[PDB]
């Protein structure tokens, strides 16, 4: 009785005898191209006729010129087959192929800008107020705010007319109830610029609260999904930058948080640091002044100043490590060897002391922002969010054992890397000790990772560092409660993937425990 | 919801029926929001799903075990994330043809004991990616990984609109339950991995059926060849989850030019040479009635040795014998699925990849080759490799256990868990299975 | 056959027999889908598959 | 007082290098949702498959 | 081989002067000193082979953009003024004009 009518009982008589083998149909292929669309996706058969003589039609290259001619017509798993085509000589070849190597595609991404200089914050701001930029956001610590480090920005950018507003309730560690807190400030204020004032978890609560008014539909559990490789994990990063700039203006000389796609923020439900790593959360311009770092304590100093030593150690044992990130990170450690003892001691009397640290920690950011960092900030992670250890304290205390364990001739689960060759990170290891001048002319391999590691066991002699967890304020009883959970967080905590060894969850508690105890790790 | 004998079998194939009849009118873009979903929280759980696989089993490290399963939800998200599978594929105006996708049904899907887990996520991923359902059969000695892994993909489906039950598991299997559901009446292909004995069984049953089978990896270490590279990489993927993958390098052959120092580079490294009353110790472990023990199958290299009658040193890694005859009364020539290797020497390189032909005759027909050289200066022994060893795939300068499987060392293989051996070994595809094969290309002339 | 073409094991490529029913709606051409099943069927009086 | 010319360090946006690394990268500027692009060449450069 | 001695050669003096100007900071002190370490180990070895050294040709492939990080943002000094008016009036090619 109709046309739709038609098509049904069609899917009736491809019942009973062949299941997917030809149907047919005639109607003008031209004025009615619903029809011949709607009967190809009902008709559940292999191939389709339309105006056309089904026996010259259903072998091939007879009016229609591009099936393949053949006479053994398929049918397909409706009929129980395997070919659903018209069979042909490219049914019977078993193609083989030859894979060769090839390498891993790598890079070199830096913010658009990286100002520095002695007192190069007013005229870096003077190029965010020509750009055209008007409503401004500042996310601030709660101590830079009371001491008027916020009132050095707001001051350039409100005389040339623009409107600020400084969110300055940030904590030591960025939970995510005070990133919710900042994005709803910033939904209502509608900025056009965010300026990450601050050292470390400003700066890291600032970047995540510019996704969540980028975009205000991300969900912090797939943020956080840990990938096996960038550019092939599964929760891509939306483009930013659509309504909001990052300017990155850093305090504190120990983290490099305003050129690396990272924001280590805590899940505040469970008690965990996620490390959330992507390229889009990198910085539009970071601005790393000294004017600002002059009056920093000497906790703060001791405590930076040596955690951009293990950045800038573990990103050149990494296996994403590339001739590109080799020179920025030999040159972090020469100016941290030569000046960071002058700038704990002598402070902020010796002014050319205190602006060399500050520009090594940016350097060091310039190393593991494209190889990224071990195992040993996998475990302080975990160690800092546990017992609450500052950030530059936890992995001060682990730097003497991953040398130990990662300097291996043969270890066990060595890791998979295509531009990886063999374990050498043992080689890597005594290039940095004639670097920095701390080898004889004559010595073997072996020799040098001595003088390496006796090297930062007096660095850390004279800025003030303990020699154990348990000396840094952690009971036993707490700790080895606790050594079983934080050996199987820190195994899945991101950092893992670009150690030089693929480290088991047995051997992760033996620097953990070795690490209390005060000794040292011996395979 | 328990499936123990066949009463309440044929229960779950209708629950199944009657819900993947209503899944296959999907469109395109509400599968990919199911398949990203699906595969979302198949990574999230790589860590649990990891450890219950060597709790169940015992043939693993854990650690292998985590790597292997982000390699089945990520890497297999990630090659087929926008590949047309469902709507109009193509479409000619010139010539007046539209190429139109399609399902092909309920699938019977057969996991092995050696990937328990692994290939559960993988075969969950390209089955709901192609508009289809699959029912799994698991083996009995690793029964409850495979079915946990098969439900965090369909509680993470169902939560992104798949219907209410689209993937089917037997809880309890059994060689008689698992020959009802092959031929049952109304499901339409059979994804089988196994041995050469299961490749039998699923094309015996009268069904479109891919299979795959088992395989050996002859190695090709001739005089021109990176020493440092080609040890450090058999060591890296031979002790790969002990050995237990598919293509992993069960015999090497090396030429007579750099044969000596191989054998210091194998053995100042993790690697024993076994020599005089401990090589004739370890064959007569390794087949125990003409066929591979259970025993050794992924156990660690210092437990064989000690299940052999002697004691090698803890942080040993792979056991070393230096064999002769290349035939099937030598154990060492055959597939082991442990840290386990057999050296051969080779007077040449044409005379190496004589003995590398033969190597493939024993397990497995077209599985695997491997070849060590430098493939810039030496396009000529490149070519004479690929067209003599008659096998699947190819590979040159790479680790055979994260080469086998695609996507890593030369992101042109298509990632996959179930490597195909063609005709050669009594299969039909050939290849690395992946979403295309299960597609029913319907054309509209 | 293709029950027992699939039974023996082995890769086999096996086809199936089948039906076609044929459409002709009310925009068809009358002359032409007429004219046309009467050269098919006739075709080696339909020993032809399809 | 005496005060310093403030530096800089001003590279591209994204820095692609490896052995084979061009059909990779240049899937990026695909699905940055380019449609049209020029190509400036040598002459050399085009008689070679460049 | 011509093309690859007057380029790695200009790449030389190219990390050369941008290491020793009166713009080279920090930033650009480590670039300076990578790119003249690998254009010391392999130009000789890029240059004799060719082809046959691929793992060669590609460090100094590198070691040319490396040193191009040093000289965007420390400019070169007196040897490329004079080289780019010795190359437009003899026409010679740049790259041979700095080696001299
Ligand atoms: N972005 C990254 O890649 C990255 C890398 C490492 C660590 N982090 C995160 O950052 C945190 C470490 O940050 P941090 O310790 O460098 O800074 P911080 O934010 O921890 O600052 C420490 C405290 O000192 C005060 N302070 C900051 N700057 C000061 C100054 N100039 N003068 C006087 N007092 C000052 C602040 O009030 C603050 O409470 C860690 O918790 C870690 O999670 C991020
Ligand atoms: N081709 C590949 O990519 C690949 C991958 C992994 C493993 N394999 C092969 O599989 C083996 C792994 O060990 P395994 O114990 O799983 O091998 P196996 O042959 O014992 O296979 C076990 C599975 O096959 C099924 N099976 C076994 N005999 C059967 C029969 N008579 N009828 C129906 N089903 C049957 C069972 O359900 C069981 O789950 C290896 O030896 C390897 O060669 C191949
Ligand atoms: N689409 C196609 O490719 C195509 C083409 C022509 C014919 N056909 C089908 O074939 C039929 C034509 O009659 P037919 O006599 O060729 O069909 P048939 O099934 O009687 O085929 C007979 C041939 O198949 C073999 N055979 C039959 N039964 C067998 C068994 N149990 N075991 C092993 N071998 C067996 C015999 O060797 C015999 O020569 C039609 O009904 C049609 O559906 C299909
Ligand atoms: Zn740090
Ligand atoms: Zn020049």
């Amino acid at each position: 009785k109709d046309f739709e009518d038609a098509v049904e009982k069609a899917e009736k008589l491809v019942a009973m005898g062949g299941i997917g083998h030809t149907s047919c149909l005639y109607t003008d292929q031209d004025n009615q191209p619903a029809r011949v669309s709607y009967f190809g996706q009902k008709m559940k058969t292999a191939r389709i006729l339309i105006n056309t003589p089904a026996s010259q039609g259903g072998i091939g290259d007879l009016y229609n010129f591009k099936l393949a001619p053949s006479l053994t017509l398929g049918c397909g798993s409706w009929g129980g087959n395997s070919i659903s085509e018209n069979v042909g000589p490219k049914h019977l070849i078993n193609k083989k192929t030859v894979a060769k190597r090839a390498e891993n595609m790598l890079w070199h991404k830096l913010p658009k800008s990286i100002y520095f200089r002695r007192g190069s914050l007013p005229i870096a701001l003077d190029e965010v107020i020509t750009d055209g930029h008007k409503r401004a956001l500042i996310v601030t610590d709660r101590f830079l705010f009371n001491n008027g480090y916020a009132d050095q920005i707001t001051s350039v950018l409100k005389a040339a007319g623009v409107e600020t507003e400084v969110f300055f309730e940030v904590e030591a560690d960025p939970t995510l109830s005070i990133v919710r807190k900042g994005a709803e400030l910033a939904n209502s204020f509608k900025p056009d610029v965010i300026i990450a004032l601050g050292g470390g978890s400003p700066m890291d609560a600032a970047k995540i609260m510019w996704v969540m008014y980028e975009h205000p539909e991300t969900h912090f559990e797939e943020l956080a999904l840990r990938f096996m490789d960038i550019r092939k994990r599964i929760y891509k990063f939306p483009k930013m930058g659509v309504k909001a700039k990052m300017i990155a203006v850093t305090t504190t000389s120990g983290t490099g948080s305003e050129v690396t796609p990272f924001a280590v923020v805590t899940d505040d439900a469970t008690g965990q640091k996620y490390p959330l790593a992507d390229y889009a959360l990198t910085p539009d311009m970071a601005i790393v002044d000294a004017n600002l770092v002059m009056d920093m304590p000497k906790s703060l100093c001791a405590f930076g100043g040596l955690d951009a030593v293990t950045h800038a150690m573990e990103a050149y044992v990494s296996v994403l490590a590339s001739e590109f990130s080799d020179g920025q990170a030999l040159q972090a450690l020469k100016l941290l060897k030569e000046y960071l003892p002058a700038s704990y001691h002598e402070g902020s009397k010796n002014p050319v002391a205190r602006e060399r640290v500050h520009s090594a920690a940016t350097i060091a950011g310039i190393a593991f922002a494209n190889a990224f960092l071990g195992v040993c900030h996998s475990m302080a992670h975990k160690l800092g969010s546990q017992f609450h250890i500052p950030h530059g304290l936890a992995n001060a205390l682990l730097i003497c054992n991953v040398i130990r364990y990662n300097a291996n001739d043969n270890p066990t689960k060595q890791t998979a890397f295509s531009q990886y060759d063999r374990p050498q990170a043992r080689r890597r290891y005594a290039e940095i000790a004639d670097h920095l001048g701390l080898s004889a002319p004559g010595d073997r391999t072996a020799a040098k990772i001595e003088k390496l590691l006796a090297w930062l066991e007096t660095l850390k002699a004279e800025l003030g560092i303990p020699k154990s967890i348990r000396e840094a304020g952690v009971q036993e009883a707490d700790f080895l409660a606790n050594v079983d959970k934080l050996s199987e967080d820190a195994f899945d905590d991101q950092c893992t993937g670009a150690n030089p060894r693929y480290p088991l969850i047995s051997e992760l508690k033996q620097i953990l425990l070795d690490t209390y105890y005060g000794r040292d790790y011996v395979e | 919801m328990a499936v123990t004998n066949v009463a309440e079998l044929n229960a779950l194939v209708e629950r199944v029926k009657k819900a993947q009849r209503e899944y296959a009118s999907f469109t395109q873009e509400q599968v990919d929001k199911i398949f990203r979903a699906a595969a979302l929280a198949a990574a999230d759980a790589r860590i649990p799903l990891a450890k219950m696989a060597v709790a169940e089993s015992g043939m693993g490290i854990v650690e292998d075990k985590v790597i292997k399963n982000h390699f089945a939800s990520e890497y297999i998200y990630n090659a087929y994330k926008d590949e047309k599978t469902c709507g109009v594929l193509s479409e000619d105006d010139t010539f007046g043809t539209i190429t139109i996708a399609e399902p092909i049904g309920i699938i019977c899907g057969i996991v092995p004991t050696t990937n328990p887990t692994s290939t559960a996520i993988f075969k969950s991923l390209i089955s709901l990616k192609t508009r289809n359902a699959i029912i799994f059969s698991p083996h009995p000695r690793a029964k409850d990984a495979t079915n946990k892994a098969a439900d965090i993909v369909l509680q993470a489906a169902i939560a992104a609109g798949a219907p209410k039950d689209l993937i089917g598991w037997i809880d309890q299997p059994s060689v008689e339950l698992s020959n009802a559901l092959m031929h049952h009446p109304d499901i339409n292909l059979i994804l089988a991995t196994g041995g050469p004995g299961m490749v039998k069984a699923a094309y015996s049953s009268g069904k479109p059926a891919i299979g795959v089978g088992a395989g050996n990896t002859p190695v090709v270490i001739d005089e021109t060849a990176d020493i440092k590279r080609a040890v450090a990489s058999v060591l890296m993927s031979k002790t790969f989850d002990n050995g237990v993958i598919c293509a992993s390098e069960q015999s090497v052959v090396v030429v007579d030019s750099v044969y000596d120092a191989v054998r210091e580079r194998f053995a100042t490294h993790g690697g024993y040479l076994l020599q005089g009353k401990e090589l004739k110790a370890v064959q007569d472990v390794i087949l125990k009635n003409g066929a591979l023990n259970a025993a050794i199958v992924g156990q660690p290299a210092y437990k064989i040795a000690e299940l052999a009658g002697f004691s090698v040193p803890e942080n040993t890694k792979i056991l070393i014998g230096e064999v002769t005859v290349v035939d099937e009364s030598e154990p060492f020539a055959h597939e082991k699925l442990s840290p386990t290797l057999a050296m051969y020497r080779a007077k040449d390189f044409e005379d190496a990849v004589e003995k590398a032909e033969k190597l493939v005759a024993m397990g497995g027909i077209g599985h695997t080759s491997c070849l060590y050289t430098d493939q810039d200066n030496q396009p000529a022994r490149v070519s004479y490799f690929g067209q003599k060893m008659k096998t699947a795939r190819i590979l040159i300068n790479t680790p055979a256990s994260q080469g086998g499987i695609g996507d890593l060392y030369n992101f042109k293989l298509a990632p996959s868990l179930t490597l195909g051996c063609g005709s050669w070994g009594g299969n039909s595809i050939s290849e690395n299975v992946g979403p295309k094969h299960l597609i029913n290309k319907k054309t509209v002339a």
